[PDB]
């Protein structure tokens, strides 16, 4: 193992609700359909390359 | 200038811009180099090249380096041949060597060094 | 479950203010303490501890003692542990603490004038008669009951300034101890361990030199002379990630503590009194 | 399909009958559900981006994964994603208990196709293997930000009913990168869940065939946990039947 | 990370100074009561709640006009029978320490007051005491620095514009009793000058002028002054005689048969005092 | 309803075990205590207190209990017996209690199917809606761990009682064959092991 | 929406009128009631635009103004 963390720890969730709202606004015009398509095909093609 | 002063740990209220710039006059001539602060200020003004010399000096310090006095800011194109190393083969070889030695995978960029009138 | 957590009988009479009262459980311990560990730590820089004396078979004399929470750099007010009535108002930032806590401190030091001033000021709270006066009554009654309980005069041969070699003359630390309230005197007895313990003509020495100082300013975590004793003390982050997975570890550790060691306790013909 | 209603006064026999076509309410319901699901997914994605920001790494995601030297940040990001998915399945969990090891492979003979992120215990604690080259390749593959993706009657009805509205470095490309990383880590997390709760042999069998996921997960996931991210859409391989025949 | 390098984001900002009040005792959680009005980007830098609590003042709007301009204005919450110190609507720098019970309120609010009122000695005293009080280094120091920075940011936003307004030629204001033939007015302008820049801005936002000369047109909102200014500060007193009756109907049958839906004149007492002059609209 | 009352009694017994744990006043949860090998004294005290608690329950009229016992926390595989994490040997008059700390830690660390399983309960949506309109803790996992440890020590205590009442010979024979306590209650009622059944089938 | 008081008064008067009709012999009626005009979908129930909850002794009357507006 190149690196590791200790047991327990804590997921660093964000807190700034205003920051979350700003991000939501910034991402609203992104079509989930297109993003899903792109991500799925990216993974599929990378898997194809690895197999080949 | 404020960013530079903060990086050097200089209190803004303590240091004036004029003196901050003058700080590098000690480097201007003795190292025959143009301070980066002056370079950036000149670039800002341009958006809104540098050249200088000393009394009795035979050459001029410029952003491009050393230039014979009164000569253009760039020497004739064929003054120096860089083909030996200014080539894809050499550049790629050096870059790959750097990547291997440093164990890197990105953020590495090697450029052939061109030369003005003087080396 | 009597909660003797003095300084936890604090009610944020202000509606906008909520008092957490996050203080130590030991208040529910029917001990000689009238202030539990977290209050002690916060307002007197002391940590409760116990010092066994005889622990062989069933004789288990365990004298109590608290510890300095003062480093070797603090001085003056910073070093005073239990300030005198003349300087406690200055040592404590009463203005920075809740008025109920200020009232508790004023009662402890018998600053009736400050008590009257505080209740007069509370007179002008919006919900004064509704609940501010009720809070005043509750806090005042609790504090008064505790103080009366501590005071022995209500309805033994421990000397605190009698250890100090090299002192010019006078002692008088016991004078100021007498001047203190019953609660303060009991606190001092409970937290400070006499450096010597004599039982029926049998003297035990616990330290070669007392650690605390008592003077007009009050109780100070100072030394009788010389420099001060050394007294040291999840939100996953990028730095919290550890690198690759890969020196007297075998020996126990002596505490780097500074327990309150000062005074001489004299016990008469009474034997190993364990009641 | 359709329904009808009849109004009539108690003392009178003159009744008025009206008919309703349920397609309108069906459109209302479908639009509401689509909007709700879109909002949920975008909220989750924003939350993921925000926690990664909270980690406060200077470089952008793709640059981080390209910087082979800084294994620290790669491990931090991977663990944070894994914990986020774990919590999304078990909201009451905010840590991962047992410490975790991490290794970043660098060669094909060290990587396994189809499972860039995987797990294996050293007999004392779990180690997560990462195929950083594969991660970089996925996140670097050029994305389509132009083409659209997809009953014509209800399509037209939605078109005419629903409306449209005409300082972050994030473009749709970076959002796609984040979504791809989340989905990959979700797949890895499902593998790890099957491992932890069904033994290493079951984990290996799942790796061989993911179909076991069906039971091994739906026993607990579909009931108590937020649906899988992929649940937002039904995915399929183009020309799947002919490809299988091939 | 997500956001562009630096790239200061844009969002709303709570504006009332008192919103920054927090218990220096980190182990004691506290929430200050803020009226939502604090989140309006307006000249007010105090929320309605703090305004009423500390200054006995309530915000209000005065339509002005063709184009209906809305001029900010505050109003009395002072009752008729209040006397003496109770009549100090806004204490001066020489009296705020007494009018406001620093002892009875939180140290952070005391620092806020000693900042608003230019009391550097008190600010320094509080800072040093907090340095030598409680676990200053751990988090109390950072909390104090945050509160101080917020207050100083608000003051630095206000004071430059206030000074420019003071020296401004086009816009002129004179806080005194326009009835020069009066004794309760005095050097109201001098006292206003004595006030801090931020305090001067608050006074401007609160007290409307008795008259207002726009270019060549003058509008007289009152034939009298509803408040005065003296060494004590802004006083909710009638300059000529008996105090104005202030029912305070809220907050701290034949008659109605006839008086059904029927226009009703409010009993509020707005703040009208002094002369104001302006060139063009500047709106 | 009735069964709910017995459930309440069982949960009260668990709560009494919780009172015993609080009396011990351990800073860490038993999982961490067992994970920490250095806490040998804590482990021994936990086991001893649990055994005394079970003894009091099994013999309500008897408050006495062995006030001293030799203890050994074992870690190696060769120092443990499958199916008997706790053992009671005698070193020629000296009563030794062996503990399989790794096995305890494994059992505790095992993930429990709290959410996974769905079981019948008091569930009335009308009551929930009516309530809605009228308007230091222990998790289910912790309770499960705690029950597991209590039942483990119950098995150990039964073996110990066989040892003391009959002898080391019969204690060993009981370890070999556990059929003695298929009847169980025949005192025992206060033992949770007599409250349920568990079986294994070829499949 | 700003006419919250008007909406509440309308609802209360209608309720009192219906109460008088339903109990002609009874003229009494609750003379004070907590009111809340709801607008969000999550603040309304299909088929019950008006609701009567209790906040621990406090009688709250919730109104689905968007639904009322739609019907009208
Ligand atoms: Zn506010």
């Amino acid at each position: 193992p190149q690196q590791y963390i200790n047991s327990g720890t804590e997921i660093p969730f964000c807190d700034d609700a205003e920051f979350l709202n700003r991000l939501l606004k910034h991402i609203d015009p992104y079509p989930l359909s297109r993003m899903y398509y792109n991500a799925a095909n990216t993974m599929f093609y990378t898997t194809m390359e690895n197999y080949a | 200038i404020k960013q530079a002063q903060s990086l050097l740990g200089i209190p803004d209220y303590s240091q004036t811009v004029v003196d901050f710039v003058k700080m590098f006059q000690k480097i201007i001539f003795p190292y025959q180099l143009v301070p980066n602060v002056i370079i950036k200020l000149n670039n800002f003004d341009q958006m809104v090249k540098i050249r200088l010399f000393c009394k009795n000096d035979s050459i001029a310090i410029s952003s491009s380096g050393i230039v014979p006095i009164n000569m253009p800011d760039f020497s004739p194109p064929n003054t120096f041949d860089y083909s030996d190393y200014a080539n894809r083969t050499n550049i790629n070889f050096v870059t790959q060597r750097v990547l291997t030695d440093g164990g890197f995978s990105s953020g590495i960029t090697v450029t052939p060094v061109k030369y003005n009138y003087y080396l | 479950r009597v909660n003797r957590c003095i300084f936890a009988s604090i009610v944020s009479f202000d509606a906008c203010i909520t008092y957490k009262s996050p203080c130590s459980p030991d208040a529910y311990h029917d001990d000689g303490w009238f202030i539990c560990n977290n209050h002690l730590i916060k307002r007197f820089k002391m940590s409760k501890m116990v010092l066994p004396i005889f622990d062989e078979d069933d004789n288990q004399f365990k004298m109590t003692i608290a510890r300095h929470l003062v480093g070797n750099k603090e001085r003056g007010i910073k070093r005073i542990l239990i300030p005198s009535a003349t300087n406690y108002q200055d040592v404590f930032n009463l203005n920075s603490m809740m008025q109920a806590e200020q009232l508790i401190f004023h009662l402890i030091y018998n600053n009736e004038n400050a008590v009257n001033t505080i209740c007069d000021n509370l007179k002008y709270t919006e919900g004064f008669t509704s609940n501010t006066q009720r809070v005043i009554h509750s806090v005042y009654a609790t504090t008064k009951s505790i103080l009366d309980t501590t005071n022995p005069n209500t309805f033994e041969l421990r000397f605190f300034d009698v250890t100090n070699a090299r002192a010019l003359r006078g002692g008088a630390g016991d004078q100021l101890f007498n001047n203190y309230s019953g609660f303060l005197q009991n606190l001092i007895r409970r937290a400070v361990a006499p450096e010597y313990l004599q039982i029926d003509t049998e003297e035990l020495r616990f330290r070669n030199c007392a650690t605390c100082i008592i003077d007009e300013t009050g109780l100070v975590a100072s030394v009788p002379d010389g420099p001060e004793l050394y007294n040291p003390i999840n939100r996953l982050q990028i730095r919290n990630v550890l690198k690759f997975e890969g020196t007297l570890s075998g020996y126990e550790e002596y505490p780097t503590y500074v327990p309150l060691f000062l005074g001489y306790q004299i016990i008469n013909s009474e034997n190993n009194f364990l009641r | 399909n359709k329904v009808r209603t009849v109004t009539e006064i108690v003392n009178s026999d003159e009744k008025i009958q009206k008919t309703y076509e349920l397609a309108e309410f069906d459109l209302k319901n479908l639009s509401s559900l689509e909007s709700y699901e879109t909002l949920k997914i975008k909220l989750a994605l924003s939350k993921y981006m925000a926690m990664l920001s909270t980690l406060e790494m200077t470089q952008p995601l793709l640059e981080i994964f390209r910087n082979k030297a800084d294994t620290r940040q790669i491990a931090a990001v991977v663990f944070s994603t894994l914990a986020f998915i774990h919590n999304r399945f078990h909201p009451l969990v905010t840590n991962f208990t047992n410490k975790m090891e991490f290794v970043v492979t660098e060669t094909n003979d060290t990587s396994i196709p189809g499972e860039p992120i995987l797990f294996t215990e050293n007999e004392g604690v779990l180690l997560c293997s990462v195929d950083r080259p594969s991660i970089v390749k996925m996140l670097s593959r050029e994305f389509d930000t132009e083409a659209l993706v997809n009953n014509c009657n209800v399509r037209i009805a939605k078109t005419f009913g629903a409306s449209k509205r005409k300082d972050f470095s994030i473009t749709e490309v970076e959002a796609t990168q984040y979504l791809t990383l989340l989905l990959t880590v979700e797949h890895a997390y499902l593998h790890y869940y099957i491992f932890k709760n069904y033994g290493v042999f079951e984990y290996c069998k799942s790796l061989t065939d993911h179909s076991l996921f069906t039971n091994k997960l739906r026993s607990t996931m579909s009931t108590k946990t937020s649906n899988l991210l992929l649940s937002k859409f039904k995915f399929t391989i183009e020309d799947f039947d002919k490809i299988n025949s091939n």
